[PDB]
């Protein structure tokens, strides 16, 4: 068990297939959408320096 | 004598501390402890030394607001956006610039004669762009560009290096494609730097093909359609629409495609590409004289209309194509007999005036999408929170070690 | 009159269904021969009544494509490959009477 | 609203945020971070074998 | 300065949570109620008043 679940450990694509409950998922997209937030302000931030 | 095995695991376990625990102990929970503290303080210094020397080489530290990695920060949000979503649900709200116009015009040369005539594949006999490539392209030396956002270290002034660099894009194009088409969604990010480059990102959008060849898959000219939906759908596009010069307008498809994507021209820019061919045919400067005033166009689209011509032999430099283009357009009768002043229709005019309406758009509707985002995230969290009450915050990571250590539990 | 199936210039609407019926007079003649009359200053991926004949003529009994404009490719303005292909006929979606050169 | 849960919860978590926010975890970023990098390096010495 | 840097960024906590209190008892019972400082309700009152 401890050399397959290393495996899977490093199998993310298996991670991924396996862990498809459309909750976790959601809470992937929530934590893109906090990353976009971020990254769409650093780049209007960096519009709001001309004045 | 009911169980063995967990006493002679946790024995060894023990022995192995007796011997190494003043090794161990350093490694495994002091160092782990600090390791992420210094990532956040100690890194730091690490990544601005290096940083340094890499904004003194933008100029953006000697220079206020003036930085060649600036332009760098919009692709940076795109990369993320393309990621976390490439369908049209939030392609379709993503500023860009786009290069649209019958496949035979050889629409892409808008972006060739800047930086890509040296490592895009380009040439007549068959259909070259696969799938949608963006080009970041920024002031700054010449420099070889990210193949995939992969690093790459080429001369770009040596064919050697640049051949190798028209390989790895032609296997992205192709590599795109699957069975039943030619064209593909799947998009090429490439990030040049060199002189001459504006701080803009334009794509070169397949080429639409009014009628599938039995050259071609059945599917390639629906399949264009779809993938011309990132500007025809797209508020946030600007379009640049290339009409196949030595043809007349009415027969293009081009006018179709983006008079439905905004009828006023408002979202798009006019430009015209092979105006040399009018006198290696018998040239109509009438046809002409209605082309710059866009009755010949249907998507009235703005700004002045640019015109592209080149030699046609697919090995000019950029250089060559830049010094062809000026002595043809400030004698050709094409625009010195019309009213097209050669200092407009050049194409160094048409990116800075695409730069500037790049901009225009960006800081105008960029943070439109702020609002959008976060608008989302709280739509998102309420129900999902609701929905998994349990799980405030839960990630694909967190989610397998707890079964990782459920399972050996 | 050459198709369009696009109005521009202020011209009226009913230009291109007018002229895919003055056509269709003749190219839905079972004993017409079309000639089909192909710019050859673009790629064979633009071709405005391959789709036409293609319905009209699927068998290749009455269509005949010659190419205009040669001389582009001698100059390379024209892909030569696709040039090459319609001339042995690889790039039509349908069978043709025959191709020559104008 | 009234009698749920998930109020309750919201509330505590925006309140739990707030306070690691706060100014108890503040000064710690200002007075223990920042050492980090001396920590490191004596870890650096630690690992070596000069002083054994 | 040195104080200042440390510890005055943290008053927005209290400051943020002031204002959630307030609005929250604003929702609660007057979901109609805005910056009604000395000049709205005065307005509100004389209109009243005057129709
Ligand atoms: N005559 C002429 N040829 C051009 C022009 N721009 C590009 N070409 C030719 O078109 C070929 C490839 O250009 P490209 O931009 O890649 O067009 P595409 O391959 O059809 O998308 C090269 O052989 C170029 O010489 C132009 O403005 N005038
Ligand atoms: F000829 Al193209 F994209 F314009 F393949
Ligand atoms: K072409
Ligand atoms: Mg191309």
């Amino acid at each position: 068990v401890k050399e397959v679940l290393e495996d899977f450990a490093e199998d993310g694509e298996k991670k991924i297939k396996l862990l498809t409950g459309k909750r976790v998922q959601l809470a992937e997209d929530l934590k893109k959408v906090r990353e976009i937030q971020e990254k769409l302000d650093a780049f209007i931030e960096a519009l709001h320096q001309e004045k | 004598a009911t169980d063995r095995g967990s006493e002679s695991d946790k024995h060894f376990r023990k022995v192995s501390d007796k011997e190494k625990i003043d090794q161990l102990q350093e490694e495994l929970l002091h160092t782990q402890l600090k390791y992420q503290r210094i990532l956040e303080r100690l890194e730091k210094e690490n990544k601005e030394l290096r940083k340094l020397v890499l904004q003194k080489d933008d100029k953006g530290i000697h220079h206020r607001k003036l930085k060649k990695s600036l332009i760098d920060m919009y692709s940076e949000v795109l990369d993320v956006l393309s990621d976390y979503d490439a369908s049209y649900n939030t392609q379709d709200h993503l500023p860009r610039v786009v290069v649209v116009g019958d496949q035979s015009a050889g629409k892409t040369s808008v972006l060739e004669m800047i930086a890509q005539a040296r490592i895009f594949p380009r040439g007549s006999g068959e259909m070259m762009t696969r799938s949608p490539v963006k080009v970041t392209l920024s002031e700054g030396p010449h420099h070889v560009a990210l193949f995939k956002d992969s690093s790459r270290e080429f001369d770009l002034t040596k064919e050697e290096d640049l051949a190798a660099l028209r390989h790895e894009i032609e296997l992205r194009m192709r590599k795109n494609v699957k069975e039943g088409c030619t064209v593909s969604p799947e998009t090429i990010s490439l990030n040049v730097k060199g002189p001459g480059l504006q701080r803009m990102v334009l794509v070169d959008l397949p080429g639409v093909i009014n009628t599938v060849t039995s050259g071609m898959a059945p599917d390639t000219k629906e399949t264009i359609f779809s993938i011309s939906k990132a500007y025809m759908q797209n508020p946030n596009a600007i379009i640049l629409c290339i009409q196949d010069g030595s043809v007349d307008a009415e027969r293009s498809i081009v006018t179709d495609l983006v008079s439905q994507m905004d009828p006023h021209g408002r979202r798009t820019i006019f430009v015209l590409t092979k105006v040399d061919l009018a006198e290696k045919n018998v040239a109509s400067p009438s046809r002409i004289q209605q082309i710059i005033e866009g009755k010949l166009f249907p998507m009235k689209a703005l700004g002045y209309f640019a015109v592209v011509t080149g030699k046609g032999n697919s090995s000019e430099s950029i250089e060559a194509i830049r010094e062809y283009e000026e002595e043809f357009f400030q004698n050709s009768k094409l625009l010195k007999t019309s009213m097209l002043k050669a200092h407009q229709v050049t194409t160094r005019n048409l990116s800075l005036a695409v730069s500037d309406c790049f901009w225009k758009m960006v800081r105008e509707s960029v943070e439109q999408q702020a609002d959008s985002f976060k608008a989302t995230r709280f739509n998102l969290e309420t129900e999902w929170k609701n929905n998994y009450p349990r799980l405030r915050e839960l990630d694909r990571n967190e989610l397998f070690e707890k079964a990782k250590n459920e399972i050996l539990d």
